[PDB]
Order: C-alpha cells, then sequence, then structure tokens
RNA sequence: CCAUCUAUAAUUUUGAAUAAAAAUUUUGCCGUUGCUAUGGC
C-alpha cells in the first residue's frame, strides 16, 4: 500500500532524474 | 432685529422637533405610518418626498448661515435625521444628490448618508449595494470638484471597509477600477483617497485582485519618486503614509506576488522621509512575518550597494540595519545555509562602509557593532561544511 | 481566471498553486468513484 | 469655625467637518 | 482646510485597521541609530491584539444600544397600529 | 569612576546678509520689588 506508492513514485521520480532525497541539516558538532 | 427673530424662529422650529409620548412624538408618528399595511403607498411616498425637502432646507441654512444659530441648526438638522430609518431615508436622499444643484449641499448630503451607516449592522447589506452603485455613478460627473470627489471616495472606503466583504462582487470589482483610475488625478487629495480605497478593496478581494495588480504596485511606485520632488506638497505626510499603507495591505493579504517586487517596497519604506519612524518600522515587521526570508536576503544586498550605502542617510541606514537583524533573527537554519554566500558578500560591503561613509566616528562605530552582533548571529545556526569554504 | 498579462513567471505560477492545489482534493475524490 | 470650613472643602462627527468647509 | 481634515481622517483611518498602536497623524546621528534600533525591538513587545479588542468592543456597544433603540421603538409603534386597527 | 569621542555653547573666514565652514576654547506654586532682592502656601 504505502510501499506501492512509494514505489511508484520512486518509479515517476526514476521516469525522469528527479532521484530528489530529503536534506539533512547539521549543527556545529565536536 | 430680524437676526434676533432668526434666532428665536429656529428655536421655535427646534422645539418641535426636539424629542423629549406616542401621538407628541414626530419619529414614532412616521414609523407607524411605516409599518401600517393599510396605510396607502402614495402617502408613503410623500412622506418620502417631503422629508427630502426639510433636509435639504435645514441644509440650506446651514450652508448659508451668528454662532449660536449655527449650533441651533445643527440641533435641528440631529432632529431632522432621525425622522425616518435608514431603509427610507436612503431611498429619500440618494435622489436628490442628482437633483440637487448646489456643490456645497451634496457635500453635505454625502457626509450625512455615510454617517447613517455608522452603528449599522448587517440588515443594511441590501441598502449599502443601492448606495455604492449610486456614488459609482456619480463619481464620473462629480470629478469637476475635488472636495465632493474627495467625499464620496471616503464614504466608499467606509462602506468597503465595514460589512465590505458582504457586498456583492460586481461593485467590489467595479469600485476597484474606478480607484485605480482616479490614482492619476492630478489632486494630491484623490491620490490619497484613491490609494485608500484600494487597500480596502485589495483587502476585501485578496487574491481576487491580483487581476490589477498591474495597476496598483507599479503606478505607486512611481507616485513616491515623484512624492519626493514635491517637497512643498502641504498633504506630503498624508500621501506618503497613503503610499506606505498601501504596501502594509498588499503585504498583508498577497505575500507572494508580491515577492517579486519587493525591493521597490523597500526602497519605499527607508526613503519615505516624511513619515513617522514608527510607522515605517511596523511595516517592515510586516514583510519578516508575511514575506520569504530568503528573498529579503537577496533584495537587502542589492539595495545597500546600490541606494543605502551612497544615501548618507540616516534613518535610511538605521532601517536598513533593523531589517537585517530582524531577517537573520527568523531566518532558519535551513534557509540560512542556503543564502549564506549571499549575505557574507553583504557582510563584507557593510565592513567596507568605513571608507565611503560620510558619518563621523560613533556612527560608524555604532553601525559596526550592530553589523558585528547579526554576523555572529549568523554565523551560528551553520555547519561546518558550509562555513569553511565561506571562512 | 489566472492573468499573464504584465505579471512576471513566478507570479502567474503563485495563481497556479492555488487553483491546481484546490482542484486536486475534488478531482481525486471523482476518480476514486469513478474507480 | 474657618478651619473647618477648611477642611470642607477639601473633602456629531459630520458636525466637524461642515464648519470647516464654510471657512474654506 | 476640509481638503487636509479629510485627507488626515482618511489616512488615520487605515493606520487603526493596519497598524493599531502606531501613532496617528495630526543632535549626534549616532544616537538616532540606537533610538530606532530600540524602537524595533519595543514595537515588537507591543500588545496589539489588545488594542484591536478594545475597539472592537467600543463599537460594539454603541451598535448594541442603537439596535435597542430601534427595537423598542418598533414596538411602542407596533402597538398603536395594532390599537387603532381595532377601533 | 576616569580618560577618549561626540553634543551644547563661545571667538573667526567667504559672506549686504541668511547660510555653511575651516580653526580654536534664586523658587514646587503664587506675589511684590529691580533691570536684582524678598513676602505668602
Amino acid at each position: 500500500x504505502x510501499x506501492x506508492x512509494x514505489x511508484x513514485x520512486x518509479x515517476x521520480x526514476x521516469x525522469x532524474x528527479x532521484x530528489x532525497x530529503x536534506x539533512x541539516x547539521x549543527x556545529w558538532x565536536x | 432685529e430680524f437676526l434676533t427673530f432668526m434666532n428665536n424662529t429656529f428655536e421655535f422650529i427646534n422645539k418641535i422637533t426636539e424629542e423629549t409620548d406616542v401621538r407628541r412624538n414626530l419619529r414614532l408618528k412616521v414609523y407607524s405610518v411605516l409599518l401600517d399595511e393599510t396605510s396607502d403607498k402614495k402617502l408613503i411616498r410623500n412622506i418620502r418626498e417631503e422629508f427630502g425637502t426639510l433636509l435639504e432646507g435645514v441644509l440650506f441654512f446651514i450652508n448659508s448661515v451668528t454662532t449660536e444659530i449655527k449650533e441651533i441648526l445643527f440641533k435641528v438638522l440631529g432632529n431632522v435625521l432621525q425622522i425616518l430609518p435608514v431603509d427610507e431615508f436612503v431611498n429619500a436622499v440618494l435622489p436628490l444628490l442628482s437633483t440637487s444643484t448646489n456643490e456645497d449641499i451634496r457635500y453635505h448630503l454625502t457626509l450625512v448618508i455615510g454617517s447613517k451607516f455608522e452603528l449599522e449592522g448587517s440588515e443594511a447589506i441590501p441598502i449599502v449595494n443601492n448606495v455604492m452603485k449610486v456614488l459609482l455613478d456619480r463619481m464620473p460627473l462629480e470629478s469637476k470638484s475635488v472636495v465632493i470627489s474627495q467625499v464620496i471616495l471616503n464614504t466608499m472606503t467606509a462602506l468597503v471597509s465595514k460589512y465590505g466583504k458582504k457586498l456583492e462582487g460586481s461593485i467590489l470589482t467595479q469600485a476597484l477600477t474606478l480607484a485605480t483610475e482616479k490614482v492619476s488625478s492630478d489632486m494630491t487629495e484623490v491620490k490619497i483617497s484613491s490609494l485608500a480605497l484600494i487597500t480596502n478593496c485589495v483587502q476585501v478581494l485578496g487574491v481576487k485582485s491580483i487581476a490589477f495588480y498591474p495597476k496598483i504596485v507599479p503606478p505607486s511606485i512611481k507616485l513616491f519618486d515623484a512624492s519626493l520632488a514635491d517637497s512643498s506638497n502641504p498633504l506630503k505626510e498624508q500621501l506618503q503614509v497613503a503610499i506606505l499603507l498601501l504596501f502594509a495591505g498588499l503585504i498583508k493579504r498577497i505575500p507572494s506576488f508580491l515577492m517579486s517586487n519587493i525591493l521597490d517596497v523597500l526602497h519605499v519604506i527607508y526613503f519615505s522621509r516624511e513619515v513617522d519612524s514608527s510607522i515605517r518600522l511596523s511595516v517592515i515587521s510586516l514583510i519578516i512575518e508575511n514575506i520569504d526570508l530568503k528573498e529579503v536576503l537577496k533584495v537587502l544586498f542589492r539595495i545597500w550597494s546600490t541606494e543605502i550605502a551612497t544615501s548618507n542617510d540616516t534613518v535610511a541606514v538605521s532601517l536598513f540595519l533593523s531589517t537585517l537583524e530582524s531577517t537573520v533573527e527568523n531566518i532558519d537554519k535551513k534557509s540560512a545555509t542556503s543564502q549564506s554566500p549571499i549575505f557574507f558578500k553583504l557582510l563584507l560591503s557593510l565592513f567596507e562602509f568605513r571608507s565611503i561613509s560620510s558619518f563621523d566616528n560613533n556612527t560608524i562605530s555604532r553601525i559596526e557593532a550592530s553589523v558585528h552582533e547579526i554576523s555572529n548571529s549568523y554565523v551560528l545556526k551553520m555547519n561546518d561544511k558550509v562555513f569553511r569554504p565561506l571562512f | 481566471e489566472i492573468t499573464v498579462d504584465g505579471l512576471d513567471a513566478n507570479q502567474v505560477w503563485w495563481q497556479v498553486k492555488l487553483v491546481l492545489d484546490s482542484i486536486d482534493g475534488d478531482l481525486i475524490q471523482g476518480i476514486q468513484e469513478l474507480k | 469655625k474657618k478651619q473647618v470650613e477648611q477642611r470642607l472643602e477639601f473633602y456629531l462627527a459630520i458636525q466637524e467637518a461642515m464648519e470647516l468647509y464654510n471657512k474654506d | 482646510q476640509t481638503s487636509k481634515y479629510q485627507a488626515t481622517s482618511v489616512v488615520n483611518g487605515l493606520l487603526s485597521n493596519l497598524l493599531p498602536g502606531v501613532p496617528k497623524i495630526r543632535g549626534s546621528k549616532a544616537q538616532l541609530i540606537d533610538r530606532n534600533l530600540k524602537k524595533r525591538v519595543q514595537l515588537q513587545n507591543r500588545d496589539v491584539h489588545k488594542i484591536k479588542k478594545k475597539c472592537k468592543l467600543v463599537k460594539k456597544k454603541k451598535v448594541k444600544k442603537h439596535k435597542l433603540d430601534k427595537e423598542q421603538l418598533e414596538q411602542l409603534a407596533k402597538h398603536q397600529v395594532l390599537k387603532k386597527h381595532q377601533h
């Protein structure tokens, strides 16, 4: 269900070159 | 002699009209006739026609008056306006605007029409649609007289401010088109009243007014540039506020469409000399809380290099500093890292302000003090990866 | 209507998003009934 | 008695627009 | 003179609607820089929401009082049309 | 707190002049009495 939607969404993003990923916000550390 | 007789006569007219018993009060006798279904309609028409002649007569004396007799005629007029209700008042007075041939009487007639709606509610909606259509129709005719041209716009502004949303859409779209044309009027008063009407119409319509956006924002920006040149205008403070309040109205209602013209908004705010700093500094705070902070940061660099840096204007510099510190203390971490190359490009320019500044040492050292505290806040709220190339 | 006269590209898209976002909810419900 | 007396005392919006027009 | 009074009234009307707390229409430069910077925070801490509420209540009472006056005057006249319709 | 830098005030140049500009450095309130002094609360 939800996995199938992501697979379809991944195929959609795969249809074009989208391949978008969530950004990661880092902080001053170490 | 005669004047003493005149003073006593209007006291005599005042005593009769004064609402000191059902049979005694003239106001209650009129309303019962309206209630009575069996009362002939032709009799109701006479009451409407006779009231208009009475209202015009008292305005004629007030217009052409003597301090004591002036006060009495206002006592008499106050009694007259309460004789019949709002529904019949609008029917019995609106036709009289076209009929009346005196500039003064039509000026007074438009004020009283607006006053009746001050204390009304949503029951007056069908009535107000009638009033608005009449006022819109007379605006082309009354273009010659500035005072009447101004007053009709002011009443329309009040009627659109109060229960304006519930008015029919055609009137609102017709009123906005009228204002956009009258902003170009040569008289400053018509500009101020037209700018006030656009602000209220845009508030009611919201996004639906985007069709008129090319007729609102660009002409206003040119109007501001002309406002600076004519510093002798006695209404210079009111005009610059009106242009400023126009943007404040549409910074709250259409932020996204104004993101493109945000630079010209900031140009108006900084260099609006006549307006008080409180008014200017308040309309900044709308921009931060309503417009994307990424675009403001990009525009703060262009405005500084082009205008503020060479302005040698104290209030403009301080207002720029207030915008820059508000943006950084509100801009989130994700936007701060993305927009970092722009901010540091601005930062080097702010550091070099000492070379070109015409101010004395204390000012520049105070300006730099704020530049350093914002830079620390912005360098915090970043990470190693983005800042190492910038360092 | 969407106005494209005397408006830049960014302003036009804002009109598109508001129109399409509202229509998406009703449109999606329509396909579910049809399906 | 005078001392007691000293203690005793111790214890239209449209209208404004119109006349401006007559001045004008 | 009416030209000036009408312009101020219209503008003052917008200030109340959009910027409630802001006032209406009626030295060293380093000092001037600070005052604006201090004005920024103290304007931010103003309780405009309380200012809007007071204006709404003041208007609401007057509208409410006027509404009762219409209601009461209607009843007195309604009984009279009733009275005469009997006779 | 001190110093430093400003601000205010003063002499000076262009200047009929305004103007800029280098430059430098007795009462809380109420009276009376002078041109300063003392009566009431």
